[PDB]
């Protein structure tokens, strides 16, 4: 499903809607959504 | 943050003279003026670019990465 | 120089100023005031007054039940803990400032006090003075009376004793 990263483990966690928002390695409750896969375009100017 | 690539005023490339500057200040025990003159920065526009730079990137690098692979 | 008692120039005043700012800092008044409040003022506020006496007179219509009660409650020492957070599931864990900032919590520590539940009685003999003696219910046992917000870097904060590396580890700017 959609991926997230723990705030203090950098561990990748795929979670669904029914899942409780926690880290499965340390129990931390702050999660950061993963980087998008679609390309990003920047003007070097 | 990190050393600017080019001098704002004239455009001389000064981004490759930072580590050499730190080495001259550390290894050779040169003062700032002689070190700047040794790197070829003769206009004071470039001398203020290198002389007044504050390298904040190190402080940022002290924190642990958010996404570690 | 060589003379220990040589007079100082105007440049050494900056050494003295550097010493002052090394010891004190720039926000020393805030932390000093809060440390004084937590260390001494809370105890004074708790101990001063805070002795609820309730003298329940006999109100005896008949002489068979002529006994007067007196229930009183006082407060002893106060205990202030380190900042901790109560969770939805009831699990309490230590709370750090760069968690309360993100999760919109309050960086506060619980307060506990030693209640002292005393009481007296008196054999209500009319005319004779109402002598109030002990009924052996000299009871009392900390109770959670609230939470005090803690300022950062104060003596009761997780960052008071933190070093530079520890501050970097806890995602705190030195
Ligand atoms: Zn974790
Ligand atoms: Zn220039």
């Amino acid at each position: 499903t959609l991926k997230y990263i723990c705030a203090e483990c950098s561990s990748k966690l795929s979670l669904s809607r029914t899942d409780a928002v926690r880290c499965k390695d340390c129990g931390h409750r702050i999660l950061l959504k993963a980087r998008t896969k679609r390309l990003v375009q920047f003007e070097a100017r | 943050m990190i050393v600017p690539v080019r001098c704002f005023s004239c455009g001389k490339v000064v981004g490759d003279k930072w580590e050499s500057y730190l080495n001259l200040l550390q290894e050779d025990e040169l003062d700032e003026g002689t070190a700047l003159s040794r790197l070829g920065l003769k206009r004071y526009c470039c001398r203020r670019m290198i002389l007044t730079h504050v390298d904040l990137i190190e402080k940022f690098l002290r924190y642990n990465p958010l996404e570690k692979r | 120089f060589e003379d220990e008692s040589a007079p100082i120039t105007a440049e050494d005043s900056w050494a003295v100023i550097s010493a002052f700012f090394r010891e004190k800092g720039l926000v020393s008044q805030q932390l000093d005031s809060f440390n004084q409040f937590v260390d001494y003022t809370l105890q004074d506020i708790i101990c001063e007054d805070s002795t609820l006496i309730l003298e329940q007179l006999a109100q005896h219509t008949t002489e068979s039940d002529n006994i007067s009660r007196k229930y009183e409650i006082s407060f002893g020492k106060i205990y202030v803990t380190k900042p901790m957070v109560n969770e939805s599931d009831g699990v309490t864990h230590a709370l750090y400032p760069q968690e309360a900032r993100l999760r919109n919590l309050t960086y506060s520590s619980g307060l506990f006090v030693d209640v002292k539940k005393r009481t007296y009685e008196a054999i209500d003999v009319p005319g004779r003075e109402l002598k109030y003696e002990l009924i052996a219910e000299e009871s009392e046992g900390k109770v959670f009376i609230g939470r005090l917000p803690i300022m950062l870097r104060s003596k009761n904060c997780y960052l008071s004793e933190a070093t530079e590396s520890d501050l970097y580890k806890l995602k705190e700017c030195p």
